[PDB]
RNA sequence: CAUAUUAUUAUCUUAUUAUUUAUAUAAUAUUUUUUAAUAAAUAUUAUUAAUUUAUAUUUAUUUAUAUCAGAAAUA
RNA sequence: CUAGAGUAGCGAAACGGAUUCGAUACCCGUGUAGUUCUAGUAGUAAACUAUGAAUACAAUUAUUUAUAAUAUAUAUAUAAAUAAUAAAUGAAAAUGAAAGUAUUCCACCUGAAGAGUACGUUAGCAAUAAUGAAACUCAAAACAAUAGACGGUUACAG
RNA sequence: UUUUAUAUAUAUAUAAUAAGGAAAAGUAUUUAUAAGAAUAUGAUGUUGGUUCAGAUUAAGCGCUAAAUAAGGACAUGACACAUGCGAAUCAUACGUUUAUUAUUGAGAUAAUAAAUAUGUGGUGUAAACGUGAGUAAUUUUAUUAGGAAUUAAUGAACUAUAGAAUAAGCUAAAUACUUAAUAUUAUAUAAAAAUAAUUUAUAUAAUAAAAAGGAUAUAUAUAUAUAUAUUUAUCUAUAGUCAAGCCAAUAAUGGUUUAGGUAGUAGGUUUAUUAAGAGUUAAACCUAGCCAACGAUCCAUAAUCGAUAAUGAAAGUUAGAACGAUCACGUUGACUCUGAAAUAUAGUCAAUA
């Protein structure tokens, strides 16, 4: 009961919804220039350095 | 960073080297005792010659 | 001192199974060398069943490794 | 306690003398270990300020104590020790530059008894030291202070 | 103050001088909400425990009890079970058996009716249901806008598209089984960049892996075949949907009076196996490592959790019955076939009854 305060006070739980789209799409162009645009070098990063 | 399971407790691989303090160390290391060698030699020779003065008094 | 149950093992025994060895006048398929029984025509010539032969798929057999579970010892 | 040496006094234990209803005690005598030195073991005390360490701040007075001056005199200034306090804190006693106002870290406590006891483990030559419960019983248990009673409690008077 | 004067050696001592005065009327939502009491004491204050006032239950019991509606109902022995049910269904897969009519002469074949699921087959029982023994994590639970090895020429079973559905054998016959025919990855060339690799396109290599017919109608011809059409089936390919396998991070009870533990142990290099990484397993060769007083290893206990239940002002604490999610199990242990996935409530072996 306490929990539910978290959740609009609503009990029990719905299945969690489905994406029709399971990847994102072509036309999303923002997503795609992230995904394109140059990792962040180094540790604050994501990605193994040049020389490693 | 993470990786695919390379052992039983290994799923992480190094990256980059941001700090580099480890491996100066080492260098730092040899050339302190490589120079110290040589600044010893020099500082016995003054020593040396010193106490060949004071023999000739 | 006595009872009990899990766990293990440089020990003993081992179902079944997994690989792994060596053997089969062992089979079955097909490939030969051949023997009988049979079918059409003017000595046959091929056919099915059995003989020998060497590639597969297994069966019996045993070599090793592990292995349920049981004892023996320990905790 | 372990080895050596030492051993004048003192003195566990022991042996006797007194006192006592009884003396196993206080008093008295002889007095062993020990106290002493060297080389070790051990690591416990009411090992106490019953008050861990560090930092910033916090109103006075009086002495000293230690420096720095200025000419014994400036009842000279700067520090710390000590004593009494203000505020503050505290159950109060009381603390008083910490038991105050704050910050940081560490150790410790969760009713009395059972109990620092048992069992186990670690270390020591050993005595022992460290760590350390549980069941059961109970509504107790303790601290400060108040007013009494009491003391083989003091002094003053009559 | 500031500036200047005189005097004295840029500076020093004395004296004078000072710019800061502005005025005016009118222009709620406040939030969340924590109460103590009795018992010490000759009496007082404080520490301190004990008990009580509230709510609730997977409840039990004593006394009592009218009806209706709804929600629950072996928490303990995962102890043993008499008895009846809980998984069948398809006659349009193949076979059988009858009865009538017709032609053919004890039967044969058609048409029409039926029976036949004690014969051969297909589909379904990896689910659901119940349970909580094991499990303190070596694969378990929770969570992440987490990943890769950058997961298979996997569909399990529906949708959307295209194709194909051939021959023999053995079954008594087949949509039963075998044999056969036919229908992504690795290389090479370039391209780019989300690059110290991946992706893209191409060209080859092999992909190369299948199938199945029934029920009706008709149309041909010569009962036999055949050819279509309608229905229901079969196989392959692409995509979707639903799904699976593996790993990472954080958290998950008590006892160190369990202080040392670990030798596949920690790591490296290869090989076998998987769709797939890794001492996960099997083999080989090297290094000496890995965990641990922020608690290893060992032992005991325990299914885990929620937008679930109880309680509290709340943080939290307790439960894990009921509703829901995950896991594990179907008397116990190991292994094997099938399969995408099972150490399956299957099979084999053993243990118990
Ligand atoms: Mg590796
Ligand atoms: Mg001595
Ligand atoms: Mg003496
Ligand atoms: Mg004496
Ligand atoms: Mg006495
Ligand atoms: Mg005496
Ligand atoms: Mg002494
Ligand atoms: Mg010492
Ligand atoms: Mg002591
Ligand atoms: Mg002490
Ligand atoms: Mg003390
Ligand atoms: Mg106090
Ligand atoms: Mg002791
Ligand atoms: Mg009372
Ligand atoms: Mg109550
Ligand atoms: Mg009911
Ligand atoms: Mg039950
Ligand atoms: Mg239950
Ligand atoms: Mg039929
Ligand atoms: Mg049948
Ligand atoms: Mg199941
Ligand atoms: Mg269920
Ligand atoms: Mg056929
Ligand atoms: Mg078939
Ligand atoms: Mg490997
Ligand atoms: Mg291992
Ligand atoms: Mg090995
Ligand atoms: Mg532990
Ligand atoms: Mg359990
Ligand atoms: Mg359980
Ligand atoms: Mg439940
Ligand atoms: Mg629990
Ligand atoms: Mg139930
Ligand atoms: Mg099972
Ligand atoms: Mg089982
Ligand atoms: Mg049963």
């Amino acid at each position: 009961g306490k929990g539910a305060a978290k959740y609009g006070f609503k009990s029990g739980v719905f299945p969690t919804t489905r994406s029709i789209l399971k990847s994102p799409t072509t036309k999303q162009t923002d997503i795609i220039n992230k995904v394109k645009s140059p990792k962040p070098k180094g540790v604050l990063g994501i990605g193994y350095a040049k020389g490693v | 960073e993470a990786t695919r399971p390379l052992s039983k407790r290994k799923f992480f691989a190094i990256a980059e080297i941001i700090r580099n303090k480890g491996q100066q160390f080492a260098l730092y290391e040899s050339e302190a005792q490589l120079s110290v060698a040589k600044e010893e030699a020099q500082k016995a020779k003054e020593f040396l010659d010193k106490r060949s003065v004071r023999e000739n008094k």
